[PDB]
RNA sequence: ACACCCAG
């Protein structure tokens, strides 16, 4: 159920859209969640 | 005022300065059968 | 969406929190879900819509403890930030336009129309070689004119680093490469600005805008720029009133040379009483005007 | 998010 090597994560699970939805706040402007901003930095560094 | 009888005690009565406060029952009354739900929690929203 | 009547549009009942069709009253779908924020924040600021859609990058804050600092007196994690060279150009131009507009105290709606004009031209990409400050300063000129309150080229050139010849060429090339038609200016549009800057009253303003409109309609001076007949209208309205203004102070606000304003005044003079309105309190007589 | 404020 829990191996020691499984705590050293090599793949990062991306949360679904139901966990980090984008809101509409006083007009047509999709404000992304903090996780979406943080997952953006994860992919950018991982691609780099 | 109802029966016209004298009240046995003697009421202390006189002019006193009173103020009406902004805390009004029509600004506070609130009810909800079923309404909008949150984007993230799918639970009822916060406040009237 | 309704089974029995799919054609009817669904009306929303936000108080009751459900989708109802207005013919048979059947509730279709599920409970409505608010797309707004649940609080009165876990979301960030939106991307600037006129700025091109780049990345959802974050920033790294200042260090808080000993684990945030390397042993040569510096932070281990640095705030490196990605941005396109195209977005750098748009940001540096938008930061120049707000600097340009607030020097002459333009409202924000002219700035937003300028940034709309700059983004539309920059993505269509016809102005390859001309400087970003020159094209931006020309877009500020057009957006001023498109709102019904145009400016002098010398007025815009006073703020920007860019010369009158260069912005003139940029103004010609933008209109040719955007297929945008803009109205021709008149003398009445340059009346409120040029009169309040010289500290002249409202009745003097009304006399100045009347003799300027009459001269254009009567067509007394072909081919003169509207600047030269506006400053001549100020010169008559100030010399024939209590608030006197010399040609130096009028020409300094107008950028018009103290030659050009005389050249304009030598032909608009001899029909002076026809131009003035019939209800003007003449503090100074018409025949007492100087023979300039 | 923050301020202000109601009740105990």
């Amino acid at each position: 159920y829990a191996r020691p090597e499984w705590m050293i994560v090599t793949v990062l699970p991306v949360p679904p859209l139901s966990v980090r939805p984008a809101v509409v706040m006083q007009g047509s402007a999709r404000n992304q969640d903090d996780l979406t901003h943080k997952l953006a930095d994860i992919v950018k560094i991982n691609n780099q | 005022g109802f029966t016209g009888r004298k009240i046995t005690s003697q009421i202390f009565i006189g002019p006193t300065y009173y103020q009406r406060l902004k805390h009004m029952v029509d600004d506070k009354i609130h009810s909800r059968a079923r309404g909008p739900i949150q984007i993230l929690n799918r639970q009822p929203m916060e406040g009237r | 969406t309704c089974p029995n009547h799919p054609d009817a549009i669904l009306v929303e009942d936000y108080r009751a929190g459900d989708m109802i069709c207005p013919e048979c009253g059947l509730v279709v779908g599920d409970r409505v879900i608010d797309v707004g924020s649940e609080w009165r924040s876990r979301v960030g600021d939106s991307q600037n819509p006129l700025l091109s859609d780049g990345d959802l990058s974050t920033m790294i804050g200042k260090g808080t403890g000993a684990a945030s600092f390397d042993e040569f007196g510096n932070s281990k994690y640095q705030n490196r930030r990605t941005m396109s060279s195209s977005d750098r150009a748009m940001m540096n131009a938008f930061k120049e336009i707000t600097t340009m507009a607030d020097r002459i105290n333009l409202p924000r709606n002219i700035v937003d129309r300028t940034n709309n004009l700059f983004k539309q031209v920059y993505e269509q990409k016809s102005l390859k070689g001309r400087a970003n400050d020159a094209i931006a300063s020309a877009c500020l000129y057009i957006a001023c004119r498109q709102e019904g309150v145009p400016r002098t080229f010398k007025e815009i050139c006073a703020v920007s680093r860019i010369s009158k010849k260069e912005i003139g060429r940029c103004f010609k090339l933008i209109l040719k490469a955007l297929e945008t038609s803009v109205d021709l200016i008149t003398t009445g549009d340059f009346m409120s600005r040029f009169c309040s800057n010289l500290c002249l009253p409202k009745q003097v303003q009304m006399a100045a805008t009347h003799i300027a409109r009459k001269a254009v309609e009567l067509d007394l001076v072909p081919g003169r720029s509207p600047i030269s007949v506006a400053a001549a209208a100020i010169y008559m309205a100030s010399q024939a009133s209590a608030e006197k203004r010399t040609q130096k102070e009028i020409g300094d606000i107008a950028g018009v040379a103290d030659v050009t304003i005389r050249q304009s005044y030598r032909l608009i003079y001899p029909r002076a009483p026809d131009l003035f309105p019939t209800d003007f309190k003449f503090d100074t007589p018409v025949d007492k005007l100087p023979q300039l």
